[PDB]
């Protein structure tokens, strides 16, 4: 296309035309000494050459010219704008390279919790851990990525989304990690909606899904759990979650795999499963001897 | 002949209602002329023309059936146009005309002579305009009954879609399909009997 | 009212003497040539001016009003209050003709671009997308705009706005018969949604949309296809939807019409079904 | 209330210093000169004042406030300013006495739509059409100012609220006002809606009230009325609305209140009628005689 080769041609140009701006603009600072209008413009001619190239297609030279014209605007002692444009080129920079869009992002976080502003802050450790799972296979930093999340919001009361953040984090514990961290979170969030305006008959969940983590511990932890559920919400008594739990537990007592396997079979049967809650009944039932 | 845009409006009177004709001025039309009354490219219906003094200059007056099965509404605008028949071809030798109670609440178990149905039909109607599925109000006896034209054909045999009814024309009565009419008499059709025997 | 008419007739000659404004520009700023605040109170006079024609819901005189406003403000200068109005400009040019409001939202798109504000930028992007299937009829720039829209949104870790961007770009993209693009897109969301917790109900619609467009082109590789999405996701097959096309595919196998119609019927039975699935069956399942 | 009864006497204090500045007000258009930084502070005391004023529950004190100082700032050569203190006069004024809110919304209206932005003041514009007919006994001036919302809506592209608009003042024009204009309209938004994926489940409805409006006059032409809206959406003829008409208009033309009565009852007892629907099946039985 003729955009495309033209946009590049004067993408070079610009580039160009603003390296002979910068080392002239050295030379004129002791030859005049204009002040700094002569860096200041150059940055101008660098966010403008950046932006345009940026729009033909072409991403990698675009967050490169971001970061130098943002590192040579904190040069002149301005923060803000700097880091704005480091949020600009750490995101141009995801479908490119990760590394360099990670490095850029943590300096925006770091600067940006250095001017106060938490939820800004906690907004980028979601998506530098999101880049971080999505695309490279780990888990220990996001957790710790997320931990910090949760932190900042409950800095500010930002209950939903701290609350959203720690139930995520729990999931991956528990899928992978030990389960105590699993249990605490669980059973935490889950009892702090009893009285939700909404969400009342949604907590449900919650407890059922400690109670399966208490049940891969051990029998007898999970019993007295069990319990400890029922006496203290007396809804979860008649839940269909409850009676399934009770089944498999009884079934599991007398060692009799067709019980269990039929058990399964009609759950999933009246209602689908999750994909989470299937590796954890197989996990359970590869210990039956 | 060319056409003029008319208004419709509605029947002056309940005697020309029964008439089947479209009222005119005497400004305009004469009486017994035939026009072809046009709504679109595609609904072109022919209707008789029968004078009273009363219709304003510039209005055709239509009765309600003919409003219904015409798809006329009152203050409509529309195309008249005089129409001539070629009555070599478009005279009527037999008409199907199906007939049943105009109003359900005087409806009777009553015998009605379609001998004397079809003499007092044609007294009534001759010399004016009829069409397949066309729909009309017929008195007889001061009794009120729909009509609905099914089938024409031509005077002496060719089979014609269109025509115009005579004095001479002869008309045949069948009963419609689930029908539990008793007719008797001749001015039928009286179709052969599809016996339960087999061959 | 019809007197704010009247004083539109007045606002014309508020633009008159704007027209007097400029006049100065031709004579009187050789003497007032530090009264470039004077071309700003001239700019004000148009902005108000132009809008008392926005009163009186005269579109066009509106529309031209902003259009000049926003060519006498940039100067190269105060660049982001000249798109203001060029937006407004498109924005009031949207009734009647919305022609002319293309090109001043592409100025505007490129400002912000090189401004570097993407999401101002994308969302103008699907607004000239929306007004070009709802107005003209032209449907590949549309997949156009909507593909760079999706671009920008990616780029800024904005997923779902893009993931639906993408899915209306796949839907016109299957209607214009592009299936392999279409597929590769629902696949992708697909198995996207289902990776968190909150959106993993809505996936069985993608798989089965998507099953569709496979089940077009090759019939026999969509028995592999359905196999692969029922081992991939353990939770498919006791849907509806998987039970359905299993017996769609198997019914076709021998040459019965009636196998298949009764169980579109019977599956519209508990709820009616969209133009685009319907009108996708009709087309496949003529041969 | 000792913290109302402090909060008043403070309340009056900053009026009496208002009175003070309205004095230096004209002791400096008159005495002095640049008296426009001075009114100024008087502005934002007024604004200090009016504010408390909402706070200390007298309503009709505060929304005088903030119209003498509206008006008072009109004069300063600046507008925006002048119509958010009209704004906030009006929200002080939507309790209590709400006649001067209309005249200093549209004052309000006036000044927003000589400035340039539409969505605010058709927003307005509705707001107005809301208090007039849920406060004010009159509906004609609510159909006005629903059109005018609705003209302003449409062509925006804003199709969505457009349509809602379209569609409540046609209803409502349908109990008081010839039904030409309910057809038109709900015909209309029916059409439109069909192509469209969001109401096209739901366009019945607005078939149904469209028949339930033609019905009211006459019997011959709803009878084509519903066969071309059939043949237009051929999934109609399904639809238990479409039997519902065929029964009554059959049953009507029987002239028997029996079965009309029996069958309204019928479907009265599967789901639930309306306000409206109801009103409508006894003005049709009404003249049926």
């Amino acid at each position: 296309g003729m955009d495309t080769s033209g946009k590049q041609a004067e993408a070079m140009a610009l580039l160009a035309e603003a390296e002979r701006k910068v080392k002239n603009s050295q030379s004129f600072f002791s030859g005049l000494f204009g002040g700094s209008s002569k860096i200041e413009e150059a940055c101008e001619i660098y966010a403008r050459a950046a932006n345009m190239f940026k729009m033909a297609k072409n991403w990698s030279a675009a967050g490169n010219a971001f970061c130098q014209a943002a590192q040579l605007h904190l040069q002149l002692q301005s923060k803000h704008d700097a880091a704005t444009c480091f949020v600009d080129a750490g995101n141009a920079f995801k479908k490119a390279d990760p590394q360099e869009a990670i490095n850029c992002l943590m300096r925006a976080i770091e600067i940006y919790t250095d001017m106060g502003r938490f939820t800004i802050a906690a907004k980028h450790h979601i998506s530098i851990a999101e880049i971080y799972e999505t695309e490279l296979v780990d888990v220990e930093k996001a957790i710790a990525h997320y931990e910090q999340s949760a932190d900042y919001y409950k800095g500010e009361e930002s209950n939903s989304s701290a609350n959203k953040c720690l139930l995520k984090v729990a999931g991956y514990a528990a899928q992978l990690e030990q389960y105590q961290k699993a249990i605490d979170i669980y059973e935490q969030v889950g009892t702090s909606a009893m009285d939700s305006p909404l969400l009342k008959y949604s907590a449900k969940d919650y407890f059922f899904k400690a109670a399966l983590c208490h049940f891969c511990i051990d029998m007898l932890n999970a019993k007295l759990a069990v319990q400890k559920y029922e006496e203290l919400f007396p809804a979860f008594s008649d839940s269909r979650e409850c009676k399934l739990m009770k089944k498999l537990l009884e079934a599991h007592e007398e060692q009799n795999v067709d019980s269990y396997t039929e058990s399964v079979k009609e759950y999933d049967s009246i209602s689908r499963l999750d994909q989470w809650l299937t590796t954890m009944l197989l996990r359970i039932k590869k210990t039956i001897q | 002949m060319a056409g003029r845009s008319m208004q419709a409006a509605r029947c002056p009177t309940d005697e020309l209602s029964l008439s089947n004709c479209a009222v005119v001025s005497e400004k305009d039309y004469q009486s017994g002329q035939h026009v072809i009354v046009r709504t679109s490219p595609n609904h072109k219906y022919i209707f008789t023309l029968r004078t009273h003094p009363s219709v304003v200059p510039g209005s055709v007056a239509f009765s309600l059936p003919q409003r219904k099965w015409a798809g006329l509404s009152i203050g409509q605008e529309i195309e008249v146009a005089l129409y001539s028949f070629d009555k070599a071809k478009q005279c009527i030798g037999t008409m199907t005309i199906e007939i049943d109670f105009l109003q359900k609440k005087n409806i009777d178990s009553n015998p009605y002579d379609t001998d004397k149905m079809a003499a007092e039909f044609i007294q009534q109607f001759n010399n004016q305009a009829f069409s397949v599925g066309q729909q009309l109000v017929f008195s007889f006896n001061d009794k009120l009954f729909g009509l609905l034209v099914k089938d024409i054909e031509a005077m002496d045999r060719q089979k014609i879609e269109v025509g115009l009814v005579v004095g001479n024309s002869q008309v045949a009565f069948e009963k419609a399909e689930n029908s539990s009419l008793n007719l008797i008499g001749k001015a039928k059709t009286k179709e052969n009997r599809q016996s339960i025997i087999n061959p």
